Formats: structure tokens, sequence, C-alpha cells
């Protein structure tokens, strides 16, 4: 993806479920098809409202009470050429908001185009044989955060390198705080 | 004193134990190095036999309980996962380097100087490897890949019959080449179907031009030979419709229950009629298909395959140019099926191969696929052939990606040892002995190759060293560096024109990994084990 | 205590090789008893509590529990050879044992196994070339030649006194199973030839039928049991009122709701029955269960119904008549009705009702009716018939013939001996040893016959030394040399080629082991 717009989503994209006990009573032969047609129309309207803002990289948070993304919404987003990354925890929200500079959105009525973050490169990399990795480089309004990738042959060597890096960072912090 | 409640060791006790463990690990896998060594055999506790000699599998299936051996095991696993070839040589080199550094440590020498000397020697060997490089595209090209595949398949069960297997691997690699940014030649592996079926021998294992499926037909009334068919990729269950958990049915009028029950079965029929409205023949489904839905495909004269894997369906859709549709929904509010996203196969013939049957698919019009059906004797021979084929494919991929070849054998190690010996005269500090130990550790591959061949080792090593010393000095004899090692008779020959061919990405990575392992293990001198 | 591995045992190479060779020799000496027409039958005792009395070389091997990896590999290759062609289960084991025995002599002479495997492959290539060169064609239209081939192939089993009819039965079964559906692919899957075993009667009453046999009975005694030319229909759904699957609830508040539902159920049942009757059926073959209202509605129109049938039985019925199994009663149409039935009689075979459907026009699925004494004899007869059918299928698939007995082996040995005179190096001794090892089949046949190994062996060698005697074999009934052109013993070439390839592959796999590491508790 080239020149993408990252967007944070804090709501699910599945069947509408209320906070109370809801149920659908079917008594006619056409209601079984009418319910599915209305659900498909609602999903299409949600996809069109998401696509109208011009987003490219969608970030959906983790949900345990209900499904955050169904198969129909995923297929529609794939047909609309939109990358979906449905794997965001609830602890790294502030770090992402400070790094990419994107305000969290929890309702489709406030998902305005100006609440998105401008990105210059949103691509993924593949190693020789140890899983995939996602990297985001290029931001219009960067923050004061950074990340360091530690490699190595064994996990013990990686842990030792991480401990050495942490010790060096603590030493630099102490030297800056003491100014002596 | 010191309330620890556990066994501890301080001094030369833990170092000697680690040295003995490394020596035992090296000697365990020292009977399958080179094309002269035989295979191994691993039996569990229930009677299952496993015959392999790749190196990583032997270390994985051995139940290792020592940390010093677990480090070598995980290092070999990482080496096999990275490149794919050279899993035992790196472990042997690391064990020899550890044994050589133990003697220096026991000689009242600080391990820091030894580690620095080993790092300097590794850097010098890495810088010297790039000097001796041969471009594969500057010579013949086609005759080098065959030699590389024959060398990679020289220490396996198909050592004699390696001429046809090399050509088959080359053809599979040429047919599996994908198209991307058209900047670098990418050759992805793990994309062919390797089926293991007993019956015929090894010469009757031809290469199938297309993708193969390990599934049978659904109903017996469906045909098994359709010429010029259309492949339909689906990703949904083709059974009866069922409501969700939050949607119940409260019958209040008896004049509608029969209509609802009829519509529950007519919806699937209408969906099948809308799917088959474009004239589809080959229908692939990942989920299960009910018995009522198969009657429509039987009466329409089409094929319906169920229980299809996701990777196989993805590869079929990529080769045939189709698109896996998870649902029939589009940009509106009606389920419609178009004919623009359908396959176009040549001929689908379900041939019977030893009792069980399998569906064969030839090449299409978008891309070209390939599949190799290896035929062995029992079950261990098929697994060994599959492992050898995977190793050959990985070696060919690494060779095509590196665009360079290095004559393997007992030549590169001897040249590196000579270069390190000639470089130790410049380092006048305490790192002079470390470079010598690093150079002597690299000479353990020809020693093991001569020991496995049951021939003279000292005389051959001396002859190789003299030849390398004569080829180093005097620029008039610079063509003697490609001697290699011929274990068939016990005399040097030409290892560059028609001998051993190996890529350059295997030696450098293995040497760096062995050096890193030796460095991270040599810095251990205190073991503390707590009581469970 | 610091240890590297717990509960692990490692051996050397020479000891492991000697143990594997001894195990292979023991297996070959145990299996060499069942060979030739003068062999004896064996019986096993399975842990279930039965008796397995047969004479096949693979059935005795599958009922023996071993612990050596070499024995397991031998059992595996024997089972693969049996699943491939069906014939030559003992010959491959004997050949592998003889190859191991003649290779241990060179292995004891500090010789590397790489050259041994190379010589074995070079000899296998020449053996395959010679067997393809000495091939003899045969026509597929001559029924007498096929009958003689089947009789010579099954002359070893106990059916040597009844193969006069078993050969014709197997030929008819092979001719009926062969069917070409769509395209140009002639399949020959042996799944529509159900071989039923019924105790009692004489062995002469066993004859093939032009149809199928269902061990069931009618649902009502008022139905017909003997129809001339009926219209047998097939179904796959249930003819009863069952529940749904979307979790539906019925909330009633009036009075006539229960009666209305009970009447609607009967109305739907009657509508389904009329939809079945509208096509004018006769014999209903359904896989589900039928209640009482549908049975009464079918009896009102004089329609027969059969309950509880298997899927394979339904497929055989559909292939015999010519109809198809349809699960939609509303869309049965006319083309899905089979009219190939010509007889439907239900008799009693010892307090048991059996449905017989024969007198078909052009049936494609036959049912072999076996009548014997107990169960072991019936199982042996079924196994012999299956082996004969597999041999006939392999012959029809590849019209090639080679001289049976020990003529082809001696010819190949003489060819390899004459070809080894132009070789040099150290590859001539194994090339001659593998040629001299091919005489293990005629030697065993002579030992089982007249026990004159040396004399008959040197006589056959002197006979085959000539340049015009390549079909001279050894008779397994008398003990004298007789040409195969006047006897009538022939074997398929593909079976011998597969046996040779399997033996060579097993020898190669066994001649490359030098370490046994056992004790890791799997994974
Ligand atoms: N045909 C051959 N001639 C000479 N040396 C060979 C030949 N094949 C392999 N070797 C050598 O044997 C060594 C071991 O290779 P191999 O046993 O295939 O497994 P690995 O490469 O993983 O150690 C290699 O370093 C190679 O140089
Ligand atoms: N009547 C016979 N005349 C000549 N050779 C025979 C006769 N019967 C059996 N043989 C030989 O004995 C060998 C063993 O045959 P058999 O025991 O029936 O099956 P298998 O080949 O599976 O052991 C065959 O290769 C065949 O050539
Ligand atoms: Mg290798
Ligand atoms: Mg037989």
């Amino acid at each position: 993806v080239e020149k993408a717009k990252i967007g944070l989503i804090q709501f699910c994209l599945s069947a509408p479920k209320t906070d109370m006990d809801n149920q659908i009573v079917v008594s006619d032969y056409a209601q079984m098809d009418r319910v599915l047609r209305e659900e498909r129309a609602y999903i299409l309207n949600l996809v069109k409202q998401i696509k109208k803002t011009g987003c490219n990289v969608l970030l959906i948070q983790k949900s345990i009470l209900r499904d955050a993304l169904s198969d129909l919404a995923l297929h529609f987003l794939n047909k609309m050429k939109i990358m979906v990354i449905k794997d965001i925890e609830r602890e790294d929200i502030e770090f992402i908001c400070k790094t990419i500079g994107t305000k969290p959105v929890a309702h489709i009525d406030q998902f305005t185009a100006d609440m998105l973050g401008s990105a210059e490169l949103a691509e993924e990399v593949n190693l020789n044989g140890s899983g995939k990795l996602l990297k985001i480089t290029g931001c219009a309004s960067p923050g004061k955060t950074v990340t360091i990738v530690v490699r190595g042959s064994n996990k013990l060597v990686i842990e030792e390198a991480e401990r050495s890096i942490h010790d060096a960072l603590c030493v630099i912090r102490c030297l800056v705080k003491k100014r002596a | 004193p010191l309330s620890v409640f556990g066994d501890r060791s301080t001094g030369e006790t833990i170092r000697s134990q680690n040295v003995m463990a490394a020596a035992s690990i090296a000697n365990i896998v020292k009977s399958s190095l080179g094309p002269v060594g035989l295979d191994k055999m691993l039996v569990d506790d229930i009677g299952d036999v496993t015959i392999t000699n790749d190196g990583a599998t032997i270390l994985k299936l051995l139940e290792v309980e020592h940390p010093a051996a677990k480090v070598l095991c995980e290092l070999a696993d990482l080496q096999d996962k990275e490149v794919g070839d050279g899993t035992t040589s790196v472990v042997i080199i690391a064990a020899e380097l550890l044994k050589n550094a133990d003697e220096l440590v026991k000689q009242k020498i600080h391990p820091t100087s030894v580690i620095s000397g080993y790092r300097l020697a590794c850097k010098e060997a890495v810088r010297y490897i790039n000097e001796n490089l041969i471009v594969n595209t500057d010579e013949l090209g086609r005759d080098c890949l065959i030699n590389a595949a024959k060398t990679s398949m020289s220490s396996k069960i198909i050592g004699i019959n390696g001429d046809f297997f090399a050509n088959m691997v080359v053809d599979a690699v040429l047919a599996i080449k994908y198209t991307d940014i058209r900047g670098q030649p990418r050759y992805p592996v793990n994309s062919v179907n390797i089926l293991k079926a007993h019956g015929r021998s090894q010469m009757e294992s031809m290469l199938i031009s297309g993708y193969a499926l390990n599934c049978v037909v659904g109903s017996q009334g469906m045909p098994k030979r359709i010429v010029n068919a259309k492949i339909a990729c689906l990703d949904f269950s083709l059974q009866k419709t069922k409501m969700k958990l939050g949607v119940q049915v409260v019958i209040t009028d008896p004049e509608k229950l029969d209509q609802i029950r009829q519509r529950e079965s007519d919806i699937t029929k209408e969906r099948i009629q809308k799917i088959l409205a474009t004239g589809a023949n080959v229908i692939l489904t990942t989920g299960g298909i009910d018995d009522m839905c198969l009657k429509y495909f039987v009466e329409a004269g089409a094929m319906a395959v169920r229980r299809v894997l996701k990777r196989d369906l993805k590869r079929i859709a990529k080769a045939s140019g189709a698109t896996i549709l998870s649902t029939l929904a589009n940009l509106e509010g009606e389920e419609t099926f178009e004919a623009a996203m359908l396959g176009q196969a040549e001929e689908v013939v379900q041939e019977r191969i030893c009792d069980d049957e399998l569906i064969l698919i030839k090449n299409t019009k978008a891309r070209t696929s390939a599949s190799i059906i290896l035929r062995g004797a029992n079950d261990f021979m098929c697994d060994e052939m599959e492992r050898s084929l995977h190793d050959a494919l990985c070696v060919v991929k690494r060779v095509l990606e590196s665009k360079s070849v290095v004559p393997g054998g007992g030549a590169v190690e001897a040249a590196l040892s000579i270069y390190l010996e000639n470089y130790a005269t410049s380092m006048g500090s305490r790192e002079q002995l470390a470079i010598a130990e690093f150079a002597r550790s690299l000479l353990v591959i020809p020693n093991t190759l001569a020991v496995n061949a049951a021939q003279d080792s000292t005389d051959l090593v001396a002859k190789l060293r003299a030849f390398h010393n004569e080829a180093q000095v005097n620029p008039e004899r610079k063509n003697l560096k490609w001697i290699g090692l011929d274990l068939s008779n016990g005399k040097p020959r030409d290892n560059k024109q028609a001998g051993v061919f190996e890529p350059t990405i295997v030696k450098v990575k293995s040497l760096k990994f062995a050096t890193e392992a030796a460095i991270t293990i040599l810095r251990i001198d205190d073991l503390i084990k707590l009581h469970p | 205590v610091l240890v590297l591995s717990q509960n692990t045992k490692r051996e050397s190479g020479r000891k492991v090789q000697s143990g594997n060779i001894n195990a292979a020799k023991t297996i070959a000496d145990i299996i060499r008893t069942c060979l030739g027409p003068k062999s004896m039958m064996k019986m096993l005792l399975d842990p279930m509590g039965g008796i397995v009395m047969t004479n096949d070389g693979n059935a005795i091997l599958r009922e023996i529990q071993v612990q050596h990896p070499a024995a397991k590999s031998m059992i595996e290759i024997s089972r693969t050879q049996d699943e491939e062609v069906g014939d030559g289960t003992t010959s491959v084991i004997i050949l592998a044992g003889e190859m191991l025995s003649v290779a241990e002599h060179f292995l004891e002479q500090q010789m590397h196994p790489t050259v041994v495997i190379s010589a074995y492959r070079k000899a296998l290539d020449d053996m395959i070339s010679t067997l393809k060169k000495i091939s003899i064609p045969v026509d597929i239209s001559d029924s007498d030649m096929m009958l003689n081939i089947i009789n010579s192939s099954i002359t070893t089993k106990a059916i040597s006194r009844w193969s006069s009819l078993a050969c014709n039965i197997a030929l008819d079964a092979v001719k009926m199973v062969q069917f070409e559906e769509n395209g140009r692919k002639e399949i020959d899957i042996k799944k529509y030839a159900r071989v039923e075993k019924i105790p009692g009667g004489i062995i002469e009453d066993s004859c093939v039928l032009r149809g199928v046999m269902i061990n069931k009975d009618v649902t009502h005694p008022r139905m017909r049991r003997y129809i001339k030319n009926p219209r047998i229909v097939l179904l796959d759904s249930s003819l009863e009122y069952k529940k749904g699957e979307s979790q539906t609830d019925i909330e009633i508040t009036r009075e006539e709701d229960f009666t209305r539902i009970l009447q609607m159920e009967e109305e739907y049942i009657q509508q389904l029955c009329e939809d079945i009757i509208q096509l004018k059926p006769d014999v209903v073959i359904t896989e589900k269960g039928i209640s009482d209202l549908a049975q009464h509605y079918l009896m009102r129109a004089n329609i027969t119904a059969i309950r509880r049938v298997r899927k394979t039985d339904n497929n055989r019925i559909a292939r015999a008549c010519g109809a198809r199994i349809v699960s939609r009663p509303e869309e049965l149409r006319e083309d899905d009705v089979g009219t190939g039935a010509g007889l439907l009689e239900i008799k009693k075979i010892g307090d048991e009702y059996f449905t017989f459907i024969t007198d078909c026009k052009d049936p494609k699925a036959c049912t072999i009716l076996l009548r014997g004494a107990s169960k072991e004899i019936l199982s042996e007869v079924e196994r012999n018939l299956q082996d004969a059918m597999q041999v006939c299928r392999n012959v029809l698939l590849d019209p090639q013939l080679v001289p049976g007995g020990g003529a082809s082996e001696m010819a190949v040995a003489h060819a390899l001996t004459e070809k080894s005179k132009a070789m040099t190096g150290v590859e001539q001794w194994p090339y001659r040893a593998v040629a001299q090892a091919l005489e293990v089949i005629p030697r065993t046949l002579i030992q089982n016959c007249g026990a004159s190994t040396i004399r008959l062996l040197t006589s056959l060698r002197a006979k085959h030394t000539q340049e015009n005697c390549e079909t001279w074999g050894v008779n397994g009934e008398t003990g004298t040399l007789v040409d195969m052109k006047e006897l009538g013993i022939w074997e398929p070439l593909a079976v011998k080629l597969q046996t040779y390839k399997t033996a060579v592959e097993t020898a190669v796999l066994l001649l490359r082991i030098d370490d046994i590491v056992s004790g890791h508790k799997k994974k």
C-alpha cells in the first residue's frame, strides 16, 4: 500500500446486538429472507460509510463479548480494497495514538475523514522463516515514541541484548537527570 | 554456607561437562556426513520406525535434557528453518570450535581475547569467501543447476538416480516461478503437491504438469472425466439453511409451517441453481455437502468435491486465475453469480493410484502449476524421498537467489585455514593463537569425510594443504584452488568444471551461527539448578 | 546425576546389520513353507477368538506380532505388494531374503554398501530390460487362453478340484465389472462385486448371478414376493414426519389446533405418497425408515417397499438396473426409473429371507453366492476368488505373458552372466551374486517336490546354457524338466516386474542401516 490513511475502530462490524436480551420472532415464510436482506443492507451501508471517508488501513480492537468482524464485512472490505488488521489489544492504544497520531473512533456517526492519520508507507515484511512482521514508516505528525527491534540466533542472546539495551538506556537517563 | 538448596558447580567442572556434552552431540550425528555416510533409524515406544539422516530431525527426535545440547539443537533447528541445507556441518564446526577454545581457556588465557580472535577470524573468512565466487549466469547456467541438485541429492537414498530427479526439480522450479515486481527473480517453494503412494518404483515417478488433489469424488453418479471444465472456488457450507441463536421461530398459524419448511429446503435449491446458472462443472467446497444437494450436481452432470483444504483451494485459484468467493453478495442487495470469476481447466481425470484414488488437474490458461508424486516401497522410503526433494528444492532456490556457486568439499575450508594461518603473522597481540585455533577447527570436515570413507586421512590432508600452499603463492598456479575432495578413489580432481557445486549463502550463515553459538556458550562458567 | 539422555540405547553398525540380516533370513525361512502346489495350509489364533485357516503368504504375515524394525519393514513391503497386484507376496520376501544372504558375504569383506546398492540398481535395470524383451503378447478376445491362465494361477490353492467353474465365474465377474462411464477412461474398481458367504450347501452350487442380493424382507406380508417385470425405484430421504433444525416453537391457544396439525401431517404424508405413486413405482428401496401411513398408502396401490439398506448395496442396485438414487420425491421424473429388472423372487435360505434380483438385461454389478461348510472355507474361497479376479484384471490391463516356473528366472540369470563378461572393476562380483541368487525359487520348488536340488539345478542349468532353450521349467507335481509350451503354466509380466522392483527396493532400504536409536517416548 502506498500513501495510506490509518484509522482506529473501537466498534464491532457484525450483527446488531443490544445491551439487553434481544430475540427475533419469525412467524412468516418471507421474514426469514427479509431479516437476511436487512442485515446485508446494513452491512453494505456500514461498508459504504467506512469507504466514503477514504480509509486504507483499518484497525479493529479485540472484542470478547461479540464478533468484531464477520465474514460478509471482511469480504466487502476486501472487495473495496481495504486492509483489515483485526488484532489490537486494549493496552497499546495510547502508544499507537501517540505514534501514528489518530484519534480513537467508537461510533460511525463521528468517523470523520479529518480524524484519520496520514501514512507514507504501510507494507508488511517477510523474514526467512520465523513469521511475518508489520511495519509502519512515514507519518505526517510524528510523536516522541520509537521502537527498537532486537534480533539474534538464540532467545537467551536476544534477552541478554535487551537487558543490555535497557541498562544503557537507564544509564543515559541517569546521566541526563544528574547532568554530571 | 550460602543457603541455595540446589546443586552448583564453579570452576572447570561445568566447562568439562559442557565440552563432553558437545563432543557427544557431535559424535552422535557424525555417521551421516557426506555422501559416504549411511542413514539412521529412530524407534519410539510403541513400534513406529523413523528412518532419516537430514540432521535436524535426528536432533529433534532424541529427547534432549541438557541445556548445552538444547542450545545446539535449537541452533540446528534455526539453521534448517533459515536456509534449509547444512544442518550437521554447522553443529560439527561449532563443536570443534568449542573443543579448540576449551584448550585455550585451560591454558590460563582470558576468554575475552579468544572471543575477539574468533570474531576476527570469522570476519576474515566472511570477507575472503566473497573473493572466491563463480557467477552461474556467466558460464553455461543450465549445467550448473543440475550439478547443484545432484550434489544436494548425493547423500540421500536417491544418490544413484540423481540425473532424472535433478531435471524434475529444475522443471518444477522453472514452472513454479511467480511474477511480482519483475525486479528480482523470486522462486517460492512449498507450492507443489508431494503425494506419497506405494506401488511403483523410482523411475516411474514422473512429473505432473499441474496441481494434484488428495480427495475423491462426492457421489458415484458424477462423471470422472470432463474436458474443458470450469473450476469454481467456494468458501461456504453447502447444506441446509439454519437460523442463528438469537433468531427463533414461534409458530402461530398452522397454514404457514409447511410453507416455512418447504422454503427452508427451496432456498438451497435456488442458491444452487443460481450458482450453476453460468455453466459450472468443477465445484470445490471446503465444508461439508448434504446428500440432498449432491442430487442436483449428479443430474446436472457436474463434479462436487468436499473437504478441500484452504491452501490447496488457494493454490488452485491462483494457478487457474479464479477468485475464492466466500459469499454470493455483491455491491447491492441481491445474491448474484457472474461468469467473469470462473476457472478454465484443460482436463480433469480422476486416476486410481494404488487402491486409493486422487483427482488430477492439468495446467490452465492463467498460470502453470506442478506436482511431484513420489513412489517408494513402504512408508519410510516415501518420507525420505520427500525430504530429499524438499532439500533439493531449497538448495535450487538458494542457488537461484544468490546467483553464485562455490565448489564445495574439502577445498573452501582448507583455503580459509590457509588464509587464517597467513593472517596470524600480522596480529602481534594475544589473538595470534585464536586465529590458529579457528583455522585448525575448519579442517575437521575433510577429516570426517576421510574417516567415513575408511581411507587415509593424514596423507590426504597433507596433500590438500600442500596443494593449497602452492596455489596461494606464485600467481602462475592460481588454478589449483579448485581441487576439492574425491572420496570415490582418494585423489584430488577438478571440482569446478564437473565436480561439486554449492551456493555461498550456506557457508557464511552456518559459520556466523557457529561463531555466535561458541561465543554465547563460552561465556558460561557457573551452573545453578534449583530443586523441584 | 548428570546425564545427556534418559532411557536411550545405541548400538554399533556391524551388530545392527547382522541382526537385520538374521531377522530377514528367519522371515524368509518361515515364509518359505507356503510355496508351490505341494505346500501346506496354516492356521492362526487371533486375540479376538477366531481361527484363520488359509494358504496366502500375506495373511500369515499380518497375524504375527514382531518387534524388529526389519521385520516391520518386511511386513510393510509385503502388504504394499499385496495391495498393488495381489499376487507374489511370498516370492518377493524370498527374493529379499536371498539377496540379503548373498550380500552379507560381501558386507563381511569390509565392502562399502554404496557400491552394493549401485550394482543392485544396475542389475535391476538389466532385469527389467530382459523381462521387457522376453515379453509375449496375448489376445483379449480368446476366452480359453484367459481361462487357462486363471487356472494355472489358482492351481496352488485348494480349489484345484473346482476351478472348472470358478475360472468361468471369475471371468464373468471381470467382464461384468468392467464399465466405461463418461470419457475415455475405463475404470476397473472392485467395489460393485459383493461376495456374500452363506454357510451350508455344496460347493458345486456356488454360481455367479446377473444381479444383486439383499439380505432383507418386505415390510408387510400382504405385499407381493414374485414380480415379473417391475419398475424398481430408488430413494434417499425419509418417508416419515421428523423435526426441523432451526429451533421452532408452536404456541396454540384455540381448540382445533391439535386436530388441524394432526390432519396436516396426514395430508402431507398422503401428498408425498401420491407424488411417489404418480410415477407408477413397484419396488421402493429407501435407506431410512417408513412408518405406517406411508406403508398403508403404498399397499393400497400394490407397491413394495424395502427398509434399511446400505449405501454400497444401493449403489450396486443402481448400477445393476440402470437408475439413480434421488432424494427429492417431488422431482423424481421418468429417466430416474430403472426398467432393467427381470426377476424379483424372495426365498428362504435357512430361516432367513433373502431378496434376489436377477434376469437383468445388461447388468454391471454381480453378486457371488458362496455355499460351503463353516466360515474358514468360505473365507478361503472368497480370498481365492478375489485373487483370481485381481489376476484377471492385471492380465486384461497389460496383455503380457512370461514363462512361469523357473524358466524366466534361469533365463534372466543366464543373460546377466553372459552380460557380466564385458564388465570390469569390483562391480562384477555383486552382479554375478544377484544373478546366482535368482535360483532360490526353483531350488525351493524342487526341495518341496522331489528334494533333488543339486541334480535338477545342474540339469536346468545345462538345459538353459543352450541358445535355444529359454522356456524350460521344473514341474511341481512330478520332478522332471518339461517345456512350458506344452504344459500351460503362465504368469503376468507386470506382477513379476512389480515383485522384482519391490524386492530390490526392500534390499536397498535394508542395506543402508547402521544405527538403531530407540527410547524417546515418541513426541
Ligand atoms: N558428491 C560429492 N563429492 C564430494 N563431496 C561431497 C559430495 N556431496 C557432498 N559432499 C560434501 O559432504 C558434506 C556434507 O554434506 P551432506 O552430507 O549432504 O549434508 P550437509 O551439507 O547438511 O552437511 C558437504 O560439506 C559437501 O562438501
Ligand atoms: N503347477 C505349477 N507348475 C509350474 N510352476 C508353478 C506351479 N504352481 C506354482 N508354480 C510356481 O510357484 C511360484 C509361487 O506361486 P504361488 O505360491 O501360487 O504364489 P506366489 O507367487 O504369490 O507365491 C510361482 O512363481 C509359479 O511360477
Ligand atoms: Mg546436504
Ligand atoms: Mg499365488
